[PDB]
DNA sequence: ATCGGATGTATATATCTGACACGTGCCTGGAGACTAGGGAGTAATCCCCTTGGCGGTTAAAACGCGGGGGACAGCGCGTACGTGCGTTTAAGCGGTGCTAGAGCTGTCTACGACCAATTGAGCGGCCTCGGCACCGGGATTCTCGA
DNA sequence: TCGAGAATCCCGGTGCCGAGGCCGCTCAATTGGTCGTAGACAGCTCTAGCACCGCTTAAACGCACGTACGCGCTGTCCCCCGCGTTTTAACCGCCAAGGGGATTACTCCCTAGTCTCCAGGCACGTGTCAGATATATACATCCGAT
């Protein structure tokens, strides 16, 4: 039973990282300030989806939130994703 | 040494090929856990269902880098600015 | 009192029977007609079919016997009016198309 | 408790197109959703039909009608040729 | 000249072999000489050049210094390196951990030899999943062993425990694996941490182009890869030729391994037994099939007209591939039947239509051998389409496969004449003491795969000659290969010269091998700047009465007219051979 | 043939609000259509949740539930007092 | 046997009647909770409230006493959380909010 | 009847005024085609499923019901009609 | 010497007078008879309710518009005060219209 | 200029291992077969609404055009951003161990479906007076040359 | 900078038509009843998620270094905006006439609902082989120097 507090995680999310996605992307040159709003774009859209996620959850009296969970809360959301089952 | 510019354009035919993950497990999962305990707390994740998150997650910001990409080209620049993006979001009426 | 399967009435590969089930369960309406559950199965069939067969041709033109999400999103992709249909699709394990902006390359 | 899927479905049609083909687990649960969504597509398709026209049940003409509209193009005209058929051999026999 | 250099590294060389504790007076300095195969090997006495081998090994290392032995296949090897292990055992009262390294069906074998010669001793293996890998390796961990055998492999997954405890001498085998060292082992092993001693075999080492000297000698001693480029001294030099290449070397050849004597050993069956009864050695020419003429000569323009020169534009020329891409079959055949002129366009398939029923008449058991894999198709339907029976042998062919292909083949009354292989393809190791009559294929590049394909038949136990003919077509691009190669082999000769002065450590020999094949390339150079029954009949006559039942086989064939070579007009086949080479 | 609107109800609604304010007919039209499409998306929520869960019977808590999803920010808040206060009054008496 | 409408049982002013009807013969499952449709119309009720306000103020600051659709268009897209909902949403006479960038403006 | 270039109808001052209301400062004289295109192609699309919703219930005509439905399909809801 | 604004400044007064009111910015009768052209392809002989037009042209009015909005922030972005065909094609890219 | 080093590239090897394929057994969801009846289908009659034709009125589109302000292209510069190398740390992974909590199952029981009867609210007709369009006229303000 | 003229608002008057308030009045509400069953709830098992350790090691990071690009300016050129006059084409009002919907009552058969009765699909298995990676052999590219 930790005293579970955390932190600053999205710095977890690195100039490497973030540049890798750009890449991928087809970003040729980075600009510097990009680092922090590609965090908060980032941290905004999985507030969304945690939330109805996590809606859903609580609607089934579940402690656990399935994948299942979150593909209703993508497809709610307009975002349809497969592979994880339904 | 390389003219600068050219290991990118190496990175990105390198990056376009493979499928792999590009955000680190660990920090990514603390991050999602974070954000979970404001709406409840004391919660539970399928390993499956944080796999979920950070698919949907890169498979978004790409898209939206690729978009950016195309606003920065459209201003004569070839380096994406914060103020691109914002562009992007409110292009595509995300916010 | 020998039973045959519909989907092989018609000659098909989807369950017609399950798919008859799951148009009652669901509650897509008061009743279901005969014919439905049929031409449904049918559709699907021909879909299915369109990606298999696609994702199949590149898997082999990358040299692989067994096709891999990889495949599948290339496979769609490539292809124009799968593409319209599955635009919001997002494929878990899906790479991304190779594309690079003209202007991007050195000259 | 048994799930149920349309993976052997899949498989099947699979060795029909490419006999020596193999498809890996995980993509197969891709064409699994794949077609549990088309499917939820075109019966709400056909439920917010039936329901307009005040008609009570779903029948063929509406499934008909449904695929021409989401499937772009000419998977419009193919599909409708290939469920056409499906059920004239059907009822023919 | 560079001798007086060598000198200062006579000095110097081995002041850095004390900081990791002529040159033959300081190379053999501490000299221990022991005549007899110790007590504790078991299981018979090695012969005269055999334990004075041994006795080599012992005296590197009594001057602590690492190693090389070329020693031919056969010759005892393994028995050999048992014999230095155990007498560092017993005689050196050593004992402690000892690394051997192999290919992996070899290491059956040398299980074997462990359990016969030295069940004195612990052997550790390693194979069969993670699992009996747990046991094992917590098993040494627990500082448990006396020998540790495993193959390439393991030391890479195991290379974390292994590589993490500590060593004492280090036995590669089938060393020239080296050859590279870009090859992930060559470094790993310096990953590896170290044994305190490294020691390695080759049946052949390689090519003239000699990073395969730096390869392995410089991996032999860490002074000698930071003498590299001293090396580049005289592999530069070595690497007008009379007085360059030959006045120079009639000791540089020498004098690089005048230097290597000490270190540096080897051997031959024709001086140690030389009971190897004999063999012929052999070429043919060939024609370019009229049809791989027209555009496939011109394929220069289909060079951007499509892959890559080397291998699909150019080896398909040369009869080797017949319409691969198969829609020249097609211009033949949609159906892909049996009839003329799908394998009548190939020197390959024709001519073995022409030459083989010979040896069917006299029943002598063919050897054929490729590189890519995919001939023995046609040649399958080739053979079929005579009603031949054969056996090939792909890299698909697994090991008790192998067996088993080997054992029905070697059975006395196997009555499949010919056998197919693609030399390296299943090479490996392997005995074929049945067959009378080896033939080649193609490129082949480096002959020391070719040398494995005449291993393969005239190993002793062979009580026929061995007829060879490498089979060449006229004006043709394979010539370039051959030639290739075939100044590869002079400068290899030159290198097995190497071997001899440093095999025998005499003087008159050493002098003999030196007019020999300073001879040799005078003759060659001299020499480098149509089926005819009869001819052919004589290429395979081993005696007049081979001229008597191949010419009674030229009674028939005499009468009987006997399906030819060339492919001679068929125009939209011209043009649309132009289009499809050209797609 | 009679067809039905919210019409009166929007309407007395309305004079709850803002005593003396009239409501043009087409802007009527607006609030009706607009309610019906509240209502469809609710339903609808409803719906596809209780078909997850394999509950049969939409009751108040999955209203409740959709309601979360669909009303963004405050509107969530308050809606959601509003209901739980309807129900209780209504079971209440 | 004097009977009360629900929709005064709980004090509201939409026919929860009316919603427990359509919810059965909409088949939008197989049966209908009780409080359900209570629960429903109250939310309705309480949304038609928002927007009727809003354009109510509006209107009245316009100097008109009756509602027009420019009003509601006003209403919607001046409030944020309606235009989250609405966004999507299009107000035949609507016209638009007034807006200029401000680069536009001379200086 | 033969119905041709009345895409022509929609002219240069109307277009010009949509682009005012949209808060267009400064129009580019190439717009008035490009705008042409999109228009005609919007109007394929919805025009396309309100006609297929109408061919379905068997009727010459289209209701408005038919088009708010067509919109509703495509992701545009309109209010006001039904 | 005749009286003339800066130009630039009419339409600044235009706009301020379109925001604000609601009327439909397209000729009936031109439209109609587009909306008409178009349906022949499909089915022939038709009917519409005038109310159902009426729907088209709102839809239509109230698409060009926003698209025009967008457009706007895209040229602006580009330190141009005035829209171009490659703007446009922009547009309907990022949102994926086409 | 060569040219060197890192990158693809066409055929071929050797093996390693985990993941796919074929399978044997088992169970229930699907097929066969019959019955009831209500949704569906089809004549039949009615009339509301679309379409065509019209003759006017004029607002608005079309066309011309001088001119000017924006586009656009150049560019000197300085600087933030690519690269990379040397040092550090936290991810990855394999392991152990515990248990909150998912998931299933047997009873229950409140409770929603169905129905018949009752009855009042909600919807079509049907007026009306006022909110609001609209016009004209002065008041103000807002741009554009000083 | 004030001054002029066009733009636009204000106010008061005018005239109209629909927002809305009532009135019947059909029928979809509500009461008031059983009854079959969804699902709540103990209640049980086991599994999958959490915690923690110790370990290689591939990243991440800090950093110095240089140059490509963002950018500010400028000047040249011109394409679009602000206002004529011209032409027409929409608009509005009016009409008629007819098809296409809507309604209406009638027949009938396709689906639901049960009831048995299997074999098709699912769950666990133990196997072979496709990808994985390292190796062998050439040549060709590329690029960032010369």
């Amino acid at each position: 039973r930790h005293r579970k507090v955390l932190r600053d995680n999205i710095q977890g999310i690195t100039k490497p990282a973030i540049r890798r996605l750009a890449r991928r992307g087809g970003v040729k040159r980075i600009s510097g300030l990009i680092y922090e709003e590609t965090r908060g774009v980032l941290k905004v859209f999985l507030e969304n989806v945690i939330r109805d996620a996590v809606t859903y959850t609580e609607h089934a009296k579940r402690k656990t939130v399935t994948a299942m969970d979150v593909v209703y809360a993508l497809k709610r959301q307009g975002r349809t994703l497969y592979g994880f089952g339904g | 040494r390389y003219r600068p510019g050219t290991v990118a354009l190496r990175e990105i035919r390198r990056y376009q090929k493979s499928t792999e993950l590009l955000i680190r497990k660990l920090p990514f999962q603390r991050l999602v856990r974070e954000i979970a305990q404001d709406f409840k707390t004391d919660l539970r994740f399928q390993s499956s269902a944080v796999m979920a998150l950070q698919e949907a997650s890169e498979a978004y910001l790409v898209g939206l880098f690729e978009d950016t990409n195309l606003c920065a080209i459209h201003a004569k620049r070839v380096t994406i600015m914060p103020k691109d993006i914002q562009l992007a979001r409110r292009i595509r009426g995300e916010r | 009192a020998k039973a045959k399967t519909r989907s092989s009435r018609a000659g098909l590969q989807f369950p017609v029977g399950r798919v008859h089930r799951l148009l009652r369960k669901g509650n897509y309406a008061e009743r279901v007609g005969a014919g439905a559950p049929v031409y449904l199965a049918a559709v699907l069939e021909y879909l299915t079919a369109e990606i298999l067969e696609l994702a199949g041709n590149a898997a082999r033109d990358n040299k692989k016997t067994r096709i891999i999400p990889r495949h599948l999103q290339l496979a769609v992709r490539n292809d124009e009016e799968l593409n319209k249909l599955l635009g919001r699709v997002t494929i878990a394990q899906g790479g991304v198309l190779p594309n690079i902006q003209s202007v991007l390359l050195p000259k | 408790t048994r799930k149920e899927s349309y993976a052997i479905y899949v498989y099947k049609v699979l060795k029909q197109v490419h006999p020596d083909t193999g498809i890996s687990s995980k993509a197969m649960s891709i064409m699994n959703s794949f077609v549990n969504d088309v499917f939820e597509r075109i019966a709400g398709e056909a439920s917010r039909l039936a329901h307009y026209n005040k008609r009570s049940t779903i029948t063929s003409r509406e499934i008909q009608t449904a695929v021409r509209l989401l499937l772009p193009g000419e998977l419009a005209k193919h599909a409708v040729s290939e469920g056409t058929k499906a059920v004239t051999k059907y009822t023919s026999a | 000249l560079l001798d007086q250099t060598k000198d200062t590294r006579i000095t110097h060389l081995l002041r850095q072999t004390n900081a990791f504790l002529d040159y033959y007076n300081v190379a053999h300095r501490i000299k221990e000489d022991i005549k007899k195969q110790p007590s504790i090997l078991v299981g018979g006495t090695l012969k005269d050049y055999q334990i004075k081998g041994l006795q080599w090994m012992v005296s590197l290392f009594n001057n602590h210094l690492n190693g090389i032995l070329a020693d031919e296949m056969g010759l005892g090897k393994t028995i050999q390196t048992i014999s230095l292990l155990t007498y560092l055992y017993e005689m050196k009262n050593i004992r402690g951990p000892y690394l051997v390294i192999v290919p992996l069906s070899t290491l059956s074998n040398w299980s074997s030899e462990f359990a016969k010669w030295a069940p004195t001793l612990r052997t550790i293996s390693f194979k069969g999943s993670p699992n009996e890998r747990k046991a094992k390796q917590a098993k040494i961990r627990a500082g448990e062993f006396d020998v540790v055998l495993t193959t390439f492999e393991y030391i890479i997954k195991e290379r974390a425990l292994l590589s993490k405890v500590k060593w004492v001498h280090m036995i590669i085998d089938e060393g020239h694996r080296m050859k590279n060292a870009q090859s992930k082992l060559s470094l790993t092993l310096n990953t590896h941490y170290h044994a305190d001693y490294r020691l390695i075999l080759t049946g052949t080492p390689l090519q003239n182009n000699l990073p395969e000297l730096w390869a392995l000698l410089n991996f032999v001693l860490p002074k000698i890869f930071n003498s590299v480029k001293s090396f580049d001294e005289w592999f530069n030099t070595p690497f007008d030729k009379i007085e360059l290449s030959e006045e120079e070397t009639l000791l540089v050849i020498r004098r690089l391994h005048k230097v290597l004597r000490p270190f540096l050993l080897r051997r031959l069956k024709k001086d140690v037994e030389k009971e190897l009864p004999d063999k012929v050695e052999k070429v043919v020419k060939c024609k370019m099939s009229a049809l791989q003429q027209i555009m496939y000569q011109q394929m220069l323009k289909y060079r951007r007209l499509r892959g890559f020169n080397n291998q699909i534009m150019q080896l398909k020329k040369i009869c080797n591939h017949p319409f691969v891409f198969e829609e020249v079959e097609d211009q033949i055949n949609p159906t892909r039947e049996t009839n003329d002129d799908i394998w009548r366009v190939a020197g390959k398939f024709e001519l073995l239509d022409r030459i083989l029923p010979k040896l069917k008449a006299t029943g002598h058991r063919v050897l054929i051998f490729f590189q890519m894999t995919q001939i023995m198709d046609i040649m399958e339907d080739f053979l079929r389409y005579i009603n031949i029976k054969y056996l090939r042998l792909d890299g698909h062919t697994k090991s008790d496969e192998r067996s088993e292909l080997l054992r029905l083949f070697n059975a006395p009354d196997s009555e499949y004449l010919c056998f197919i292989l693609s030399t390296r393809a299943g090479g490996l190791g392997l005995n074929l003491q049945t067959a009378d009559t080896v033939i080649i294929f193609d490129t082949d590049w480096n002959p020391h795969q070719d040398l494995q394909a005449q291993d393969r038949a005239h190993r002793i136990g062979q009580k026929n000659e061995v007829r060879i003919l490498r089979l060449i077509t006229t004006n043709s691009v394979e010539e370039v290969i051959l030639e290739r190669a075939y100044k590869k082999l002079d400068i290899d000769g030159k290198v097995i010269q190497a071997g001899k002065f440093d095999n025998k450590s005499t003087s008159e020999e050493q002098e003999a091998l030196l007019r020999s094949l300073l001879d040799a390339e005078e003759e060659r150079r001299k020499k480098r700047e149509e089926l005819k029954d009869s001819e052919i009949n004589e290429i395979l006559a081993r005696n007049d009465e081979e001229m008597a039942v191949l010419t009674r086989m030229d009674e028939d064939r005499s009468k009987k007219e006997e399906k030819s070579r060339l492919l001679e007009k068929k125009r939209e086949e011209s043009e649309s051979a132009a289009v499809y080479n050209g797609r």
